[PDB]
């Protein structure tokens, strides 16, 4: 049950990183007004700045789930996901991405407004 | 308390932690259960390429013996630490490889382990331990620097 809900949202998120249409604003709405985001070792306090950097600097991407774990931490009122993906850029070889996310329970109750407070996105491996 | 955790801007605590954890994880996993509570959680998975001290202990004894090389070959691992405001704790993630032992042989294996920690009693309690074992491969993070690639956000 809860399982699916997550793995899906996980995908929704990946879906956004893949959508080039600078129309993006609702994506930023998945993050609340107080974050913690790291991208390839680089911190970002605002999902805004980050996503700006992304749409503005990153290339066309193609993400594919390949492992999705998670624990809902008691009292915290949230959960944490341990995600794994591969990625292509133009389409070229596949790269390995490790991604942790801290998300709010509310999502399980279909609430999606600003539930991402944790975003640790890091490339772990590349083509041979 | 050898697992005492300060949130130093130097990221040294995160490194001591990962070091001490793995060490025991390689030689005496049992001793790690102290860091787990009735409500702690552990999970493992493998990439297409458990609750409470007891259950957690169970599979801990299951999982193959291993050997990491964090202190000797630092550069072969990357690490990020972020605050976990909601539980007045932190999330430490470690990327790297370890030497895996069933055909009685030694094989390399890459992994990404994520520990959710809540500092306490001049130590820490591991609320969540998410391990993902995967096909060994060179860390896309390496540099000329002989040392762990660190990142911290808050
Ligand atoms: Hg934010």
């Amino acid at each position: 049950n809860q399982a699916q809900i997550t793995a899906t949202f996980t995908k929704k998120i990946l879906a956004h990183l893949d959508d080039p249409d600078s129309n993006l604003a609702q994506f930023v709405q998945l993050f609340n007004p107080n974050c913690r985001i790291i991208f390839n070792a680089t911190p970002f306090a605002q999902a805004t700045v980050f996503l700006q950097m992304w749409q503005n600097q990153v290339v066309q991407t193609q993400h594919a789930l390949t492992g999705v774990d998670y624990h809902a931490i008691p009292g915290s009122g949230t959960l944490i996901c341990n995600v794994n993906c591969k990625v292509r850029f133009d389409w070229g070889p596949y790269f390995g991405i490790s991604l942790q996310l801290i998300i709010d329970d509310r999502i399980f109750r279909n609430d999606f407004n600003g539930v991402i407070s944790g975003f640790n996105y890091n490339m772990v491996y590349k083509p041979e | 308390q050898q697992f005492f955790f300060e949130n130093d801007a130097l990221g040294q605590s995160s490194t001591d932690f990962a070091t001490n954890f793995l060490n025991l994880w390689d030689n005496n996993r049992e001793q790690l259960l102290n860091l787990y509570s009735p409500q702690s959680q552990f999970s493992v998975s493998v990439d297409s390429t458990s609750i409470g001290q007891e259950s957690i202990n169970s599979i801990f004894k299951t999982l193959p013996k291993t050997k990491h090389h964090l202190q000797e070959q630092p550069n072969e691992y990357s690490m990020e630490t972020i605050s976990y405001p909601q539980i007045n704790g932190f999330v430490i993630t470690l990327h790297g490889f370890f030497e895996e032992t069933s055909n009685n042989k030694l094989s390399k294996k890459s992994f990404d382990r994520t520990w959710v920690i809540v500092p306490m009693n001049n130590s820490v309690i591991i609320a969540s331990d998410l391990l993902t074992v995967r096909a060994y491969s060179t860390g896309a993070w390496k540099t000329a620097s002989i040392a762990i690639a660190q990142a911290a956000g808050s």
